[PDB]
RNA sequence: GAUGGGGAAGCUCCGUUUCAAAGGCCUGAUUUUAUGCAGGCCACCAUCGAAAGGGAAUCCGGUUAAGAUUCCGGAACCUGG
RNA sequence: GCUUGUGACGGCCCGUGAAAAUCCACAGGAAGGAAUAGUUUUCAUGCCAGGUCGUACUGAUAACCGCAGCAGGUCUCCAAG
RNA sequence: UUGACAUUGUGAAGUACUUAUUCAAUGAAGCGGAGCUGGACCACGUUCUAGCAUUCAAGGUCCCAUUCGGGGCUGAUCCGGGUU
């Protein structure tokens, strides 16, 4: 139900003791006038809200997704 | 025969008044120590309508001289006063229109209105839209001062009640014809249940004096002694003489 | 264009109640739904509320009245009779 | 003719300081670069000090004696000046335009207006200045 | 007649109309004269009078309300307080007025 | 002396709120006191 | 084409009984119950609105933040400013002729 | 419609703040135990009376032979602590 | 365009068109408070709990009342071309 | 409704008093008498303004035994306990 759109708090989240679960979904939208992209969707639930990262680059999702905690449960699709 | 209708009112069922929308009992502050020594200044915050009251009445706001408060009294307003004046009340309170003052404390010839029949009552005199009392004498000797009602009648009131200076507002009302069956209807959706009256004449005997007869007359006198019971007075009552 | 001959604001009670009853009303209906100065202000801004209630539209100010005209003749004597007596108490 | 000088003593109409006294140290009649009005540089108060009585002891009547300065650029319209006077030599050479503008010179300028201030209201004059305005 | 004399200075003396000019000729000392209307709250005349007090400005009180003092110096609209700041073939501010 | 400073007081008609005093003469007592002393009137 | 029914037992069209129609995801059309509207808190002195301050019902004040209840001036969120300078003017000249 | 009071042989009647000594929440004082004792505050003085008046807070999707804004999944909000 | 909500206005009254619980702001300045240390749970995040009773269905030319599966009577919301 | 008796007492002369009884108000606040100050028997803190008025009250003075404060008188005249 909330939106960030900063990489440095999204880490944050994902180490704040409360947080056991995430998912990643990923969106097959059309961008202005050009070819298809991926977009990728991180969804953070902690125990108020449920945080949603959402970056258009799929290069810098590939790097968000190994940096994740490895202890975090975190879902794919 | 029945109860009649005149009878019936006094149980008090139906006929009692209707008071939802008014605005609270216009009265005079009560009779204290700056009132009988001084005078205390108070400010009128708003004038407004009175359900069931032609004139219109005046909230004004006085200090509570032993707490640290504030202190609302309800006035009849009279013709002048505004909104953000200053109202003086007291034996020393200085002779103008909205000033309450001892009746032993105004020259002869002053109009006032909602005048105290005794100290301390807090107003009975000259209250409806247009009234006054005027003041026509005064006996030091004996405390007490001479006015004339609204009625005519002369009275003599003791010099410590007080009065309002000025004459109520909203006069002027009763000259501006109803015109039509409507505006008496809402008339008295304020203030009883009295209208519309039924003619005693088109009744049965069962039901009033007048009813009955294979004609519509009354048939006896309508002048009713002072010493006849109730049931009985319907009519004019103890008329000292009648016609135009 | 002049639209009525001589009812001018009683002709919303078409031809009932009378004449006479009509054109007592008629007097007193324009007094009630005047425009009347101001005196605080100066400007031409007071009107009717209910009866006896007078309030400007600007200055935010509100005066007792009579029921139909801001001051009646009875209150406008009252206030000379009250100016002489307190003139002849004071000096 | 002119009372708009350097000692005014006025009272802020307007702005958050609305009925706090003030004391104008300069004033700039037409305008400037910025604020295109008639505008004065003044020092005030924020927090008047508390009533002393003679029960209070040593430890007490300093903190109630405390007072928070503030200043700031007014227009001349938001200003309601008065009959009285306050001296501004002590203070006159920190409040400036150059003070204004600049985090870290407004901050040293008030701790120059508070010194002056708590040392005129000790042995006590201009009293009317330090009343607090009731309304 | 301050009428006319009030006349004489429009045609030929530098005058001001209106509370807010009126206070700001106060503060630069530019003002000689003031009239106030009658019906001025009392609270803008106390004011006013401040003012023109700081300032060591003479005060004259008009006889009317702010329809006759507009019609008084020549308008067509209501005037409040008017402001002199110099009189022209006029001697109004070394006479009663 | 440099700090504290007087400031009376005005307890007139129309001023400040009036002081605590002693009522004692107003005081409305109990039903049962009221009839032993008017009894001794 | 489609039509609604009220969410609740009440019947009747009253002040707390007010519907507006939405479109669900699922498509469909469906009432959606509305709480009355707020009314916006109004000056002590002159009684209009007072500029700032946020609108709400009365239980909900308890729940924003003060920030959103007042204005940093005197009297902040009871009198509007025009009614706080003439307070401060009023205050200043009658104090000022007691003294003369 | 109780109480305080006044009626009535009595069943009961009047009246609702009334000719009444009408009641309790902030904490200080105590480290014997739990609340005696010290300034002040407040005097408003039962209770009943609306499933259409006033009113703190939830939505979508799915699910049964028959239940759902109540169950399931997901996503929120309020109050007290 | 229809239905409905809402805003700024205008007309009308010898009619001017509820109350209380409850929540908030301000005025005031009693106390409480720092330098090797304190305070704000009206900023953010985190923890726990939320009892009791109603909830099926008809709502009418057959589930209500008229002796009945009676052409009568019985309050209201949604409204396509 | 009118008269008589009871409630029903106190003083004077050819109406007077107070205590019974009756009416009214105030969360029973300033009553009665005297004494100061002023004026000529009366007054004895408040009238341009829609502000403000509350912490046994500041000040003065006398005590505690100094510590963060407490206690009298005065400020705010005495007398009678008849709430008016
Ligand atoms: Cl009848
Ligand atoms: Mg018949
Ligand atoms: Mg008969
Ligand atoms: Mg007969
Ligand atoms: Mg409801
Ligand atoms: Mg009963
Ligand atoms: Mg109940
Ligand atoms: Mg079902
Ligand atoms: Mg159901
Ligand atoms: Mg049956
Ligand atoms: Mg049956
Ligand atoms: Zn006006
Ligand atoms: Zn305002």
């Amino acid at each position: 139900a909330r939106e960030i759109t900063d990489i440095k708090q999204f880490l944050e989240l994902t180490r704040r003791a409360d947080v056991k679960t995430a998912t990643v979904k990923i969106n097959k939208k059309l961008n202005k006038a050009g070819k298809p992209f991926r977009q990728t969707k991180f969804k953070v639930r902690g125990s108020s809200s449920l945080y949603t990262l959402v970056i258009n680059d799929a290069g810098k999702a590939k790097k968000l997704i190994q940096s994740l905690p490895p202890t975090l449960k975190v879902n794919r699709l | 025969g029945r109860v009649i209708r005149n009878q019936r009112k006094g149980a008090g069922s139906i006929f009692t008044s209707h008071t939802r929308l008014r605005q609270g009992a216009a009265k005079l502050r009560t009779l204290d120590y700056a009132e009988r020594h001084g005078y205390i200044r108070g400010i009128v915050k708003q004038i407004v309508h009175d359900s069931g009251r032609g004139a219109p009445l005046a909230k004004v706001v006085f200090r509570d001289p032993y707490k640290y408060r504030l202190r609302e009294e309800i006035f009849i307003a009279n013709e002048g006063v505004h909104t953000g004046q200053f109202i003086y009340a007291g034996k020393k309170a200085s002779l103008n229109v909205g000033n309450v003052l001892p009746l032993g404390s105004v020259p002869e010839g002053t109009i006032v209105s909602n005048v105290e029949e005794k100290p301390g009552d807090r107003g009975a005199l000259a209250r409806a839209s247009g009234n006054y009392v005027i003041i026509i004498g005064h006996n030091p000797d004996e405390n007490k001062t001479r006015v004339r009602l609204p009625s005519g009648a002369k009275k003599v009131i003791s010099s410590d009640a007080r009065g309002v200076i000025g004459v109520i507002a909203g006069g002027g009302r009763v000259d501006k014809p109803l015109l039509k069956a409507g505006r008496a209807f809402h008339k008295y959706r304020l203030k009883r249940n009295s209208w519309p009256k039924t003619r005693g004449v088109a009744m049965n005997p069962v039901d009033h004096p007048h009813g009955g007869g294979n004609h519509q007359h009354i048939g006896k006198a309508s002048t009713i002694s002072r010493g006849a019971v109730s049931g009985q007075k319907a009519g004019l009552i103890a008329a000292r003489r009648t016609g135009l | 264009a002049k639209r009525t001959k001589k009812v001018g604001i009683t002709g919303k009670y078409g031809v009932r109640y009378g004449s006479s009853l009509r054109r007592q009303v008629k007097k007193l209906e324009i007094q009630q739904h005047a425009r009347y100065d101001c005196s605080f202000c100066g400007k031409k801004t007071v009107k009717r509320g209910a009866a006896g209630i007078w309030t400007c539209s600007c200055c935010k100010k509100t005066v007792a009245g009579g029921a139909y005209t801001v001051s009646t003749a009875a209150a406008a004597t009252v206030r000379s009779t009250i100016r002489r007596l307190r003139e002849m108490v004071e000096a | 003719a002119k009372f708009l000088k350097a000692g005014k003593v006025a009272v802020v109409v307007r702005g958050r300081y609305a009925g706090k006294k003030v004391v104008i140290v300069k004033p700039h009649d037409e305008g400037s670069k910025s604020h295109p009005f008639g505008h004065a540089l003044v020092a005030g108060i924020e927090r008047y000090p508390l009533k002393v009585t003679k029960k209070h002891g040593a430890k007490k009547v300093a903190k109630r004696t405390k007072i928070k300065p503030f200043i700031k650029v007014v227009n001349y319209n938001h200003l309601l000046p008065t009959r009285y006077t306050l001296d501004v030599e002590a203070f006159k050479s920190v409040v400036s335009t150059e003070t204004f503008e600049q985090p870290s010179q407004r901050e040293e300028a008030k701790k120059v207006v508070k010194k002056a201030f708590e040392e005129r209201h000790q042995a006590g004059k201009n009293q009317w200045f330090f009343s607090k305005l009731r309304f | 007649s301050i009428n006319q004399k009030l006349a004489l200075v429009i045609k030929s003396g530098k005058y001001t109309l209106g509370y807010k000019s009126t206070v700001k000729s106060l503060r630069q000392g530019k003002s000689k004269l003031i009239i106030i209307a009658a019906n001025t709250p009392v609270l803008r005349k106390s004011e006013l009078e401040y003012y023109a007090m700081l300032s060591k400005t003479k005060v004259y009180y008009f006889q009317g309300g702010n329809n006759e003092l507009g019609t008084a110096v020549g308008k067509l609209f209501r005037v409040g307080v008017v402001s002199i700041l110099e009189a022209g073939d006029s001697d109004i501010l070394t006479t009663l007025a | 002396n440099p700090l504290t400073h007087s400031t009376p007081k005005n307890f007139g008609i129309g001023q400040a709120v009036q002081p605590k005093r002693n009522l004692s003469r107003y005081v409305k007592w109990p039903e049962y006191v009221r009839v032993q002393r008017q009894k001794k009137i | 084409a489609q039509r609604v029914t009220f969410r609740r037992r009440n019947p009747y069209n009253t002040r707390s009984n007010k519907i507006k129609v939405v479109k669900t995801p699922g498509g469909i059309l469906r009432a959606q119950h509305v709480k009355k509207l707020a009314t916006r808190p109004k000056c002590g002195d002159c009684g209009s609105a007072l500029q700032g301050i946020s609108t709400l019902r009365p239980r909900q004040y308890a729940t924003v933040s003060k920030t959103h209840k007042t204005v940093s001036r005197a009297y902040g969120g009871s009198r509007c400013a025009n009614c706080v300078k003439e307070r401060i003017i009023r205050a200043f000249l009658i104090e000022e002729q007691k003294i003369v």
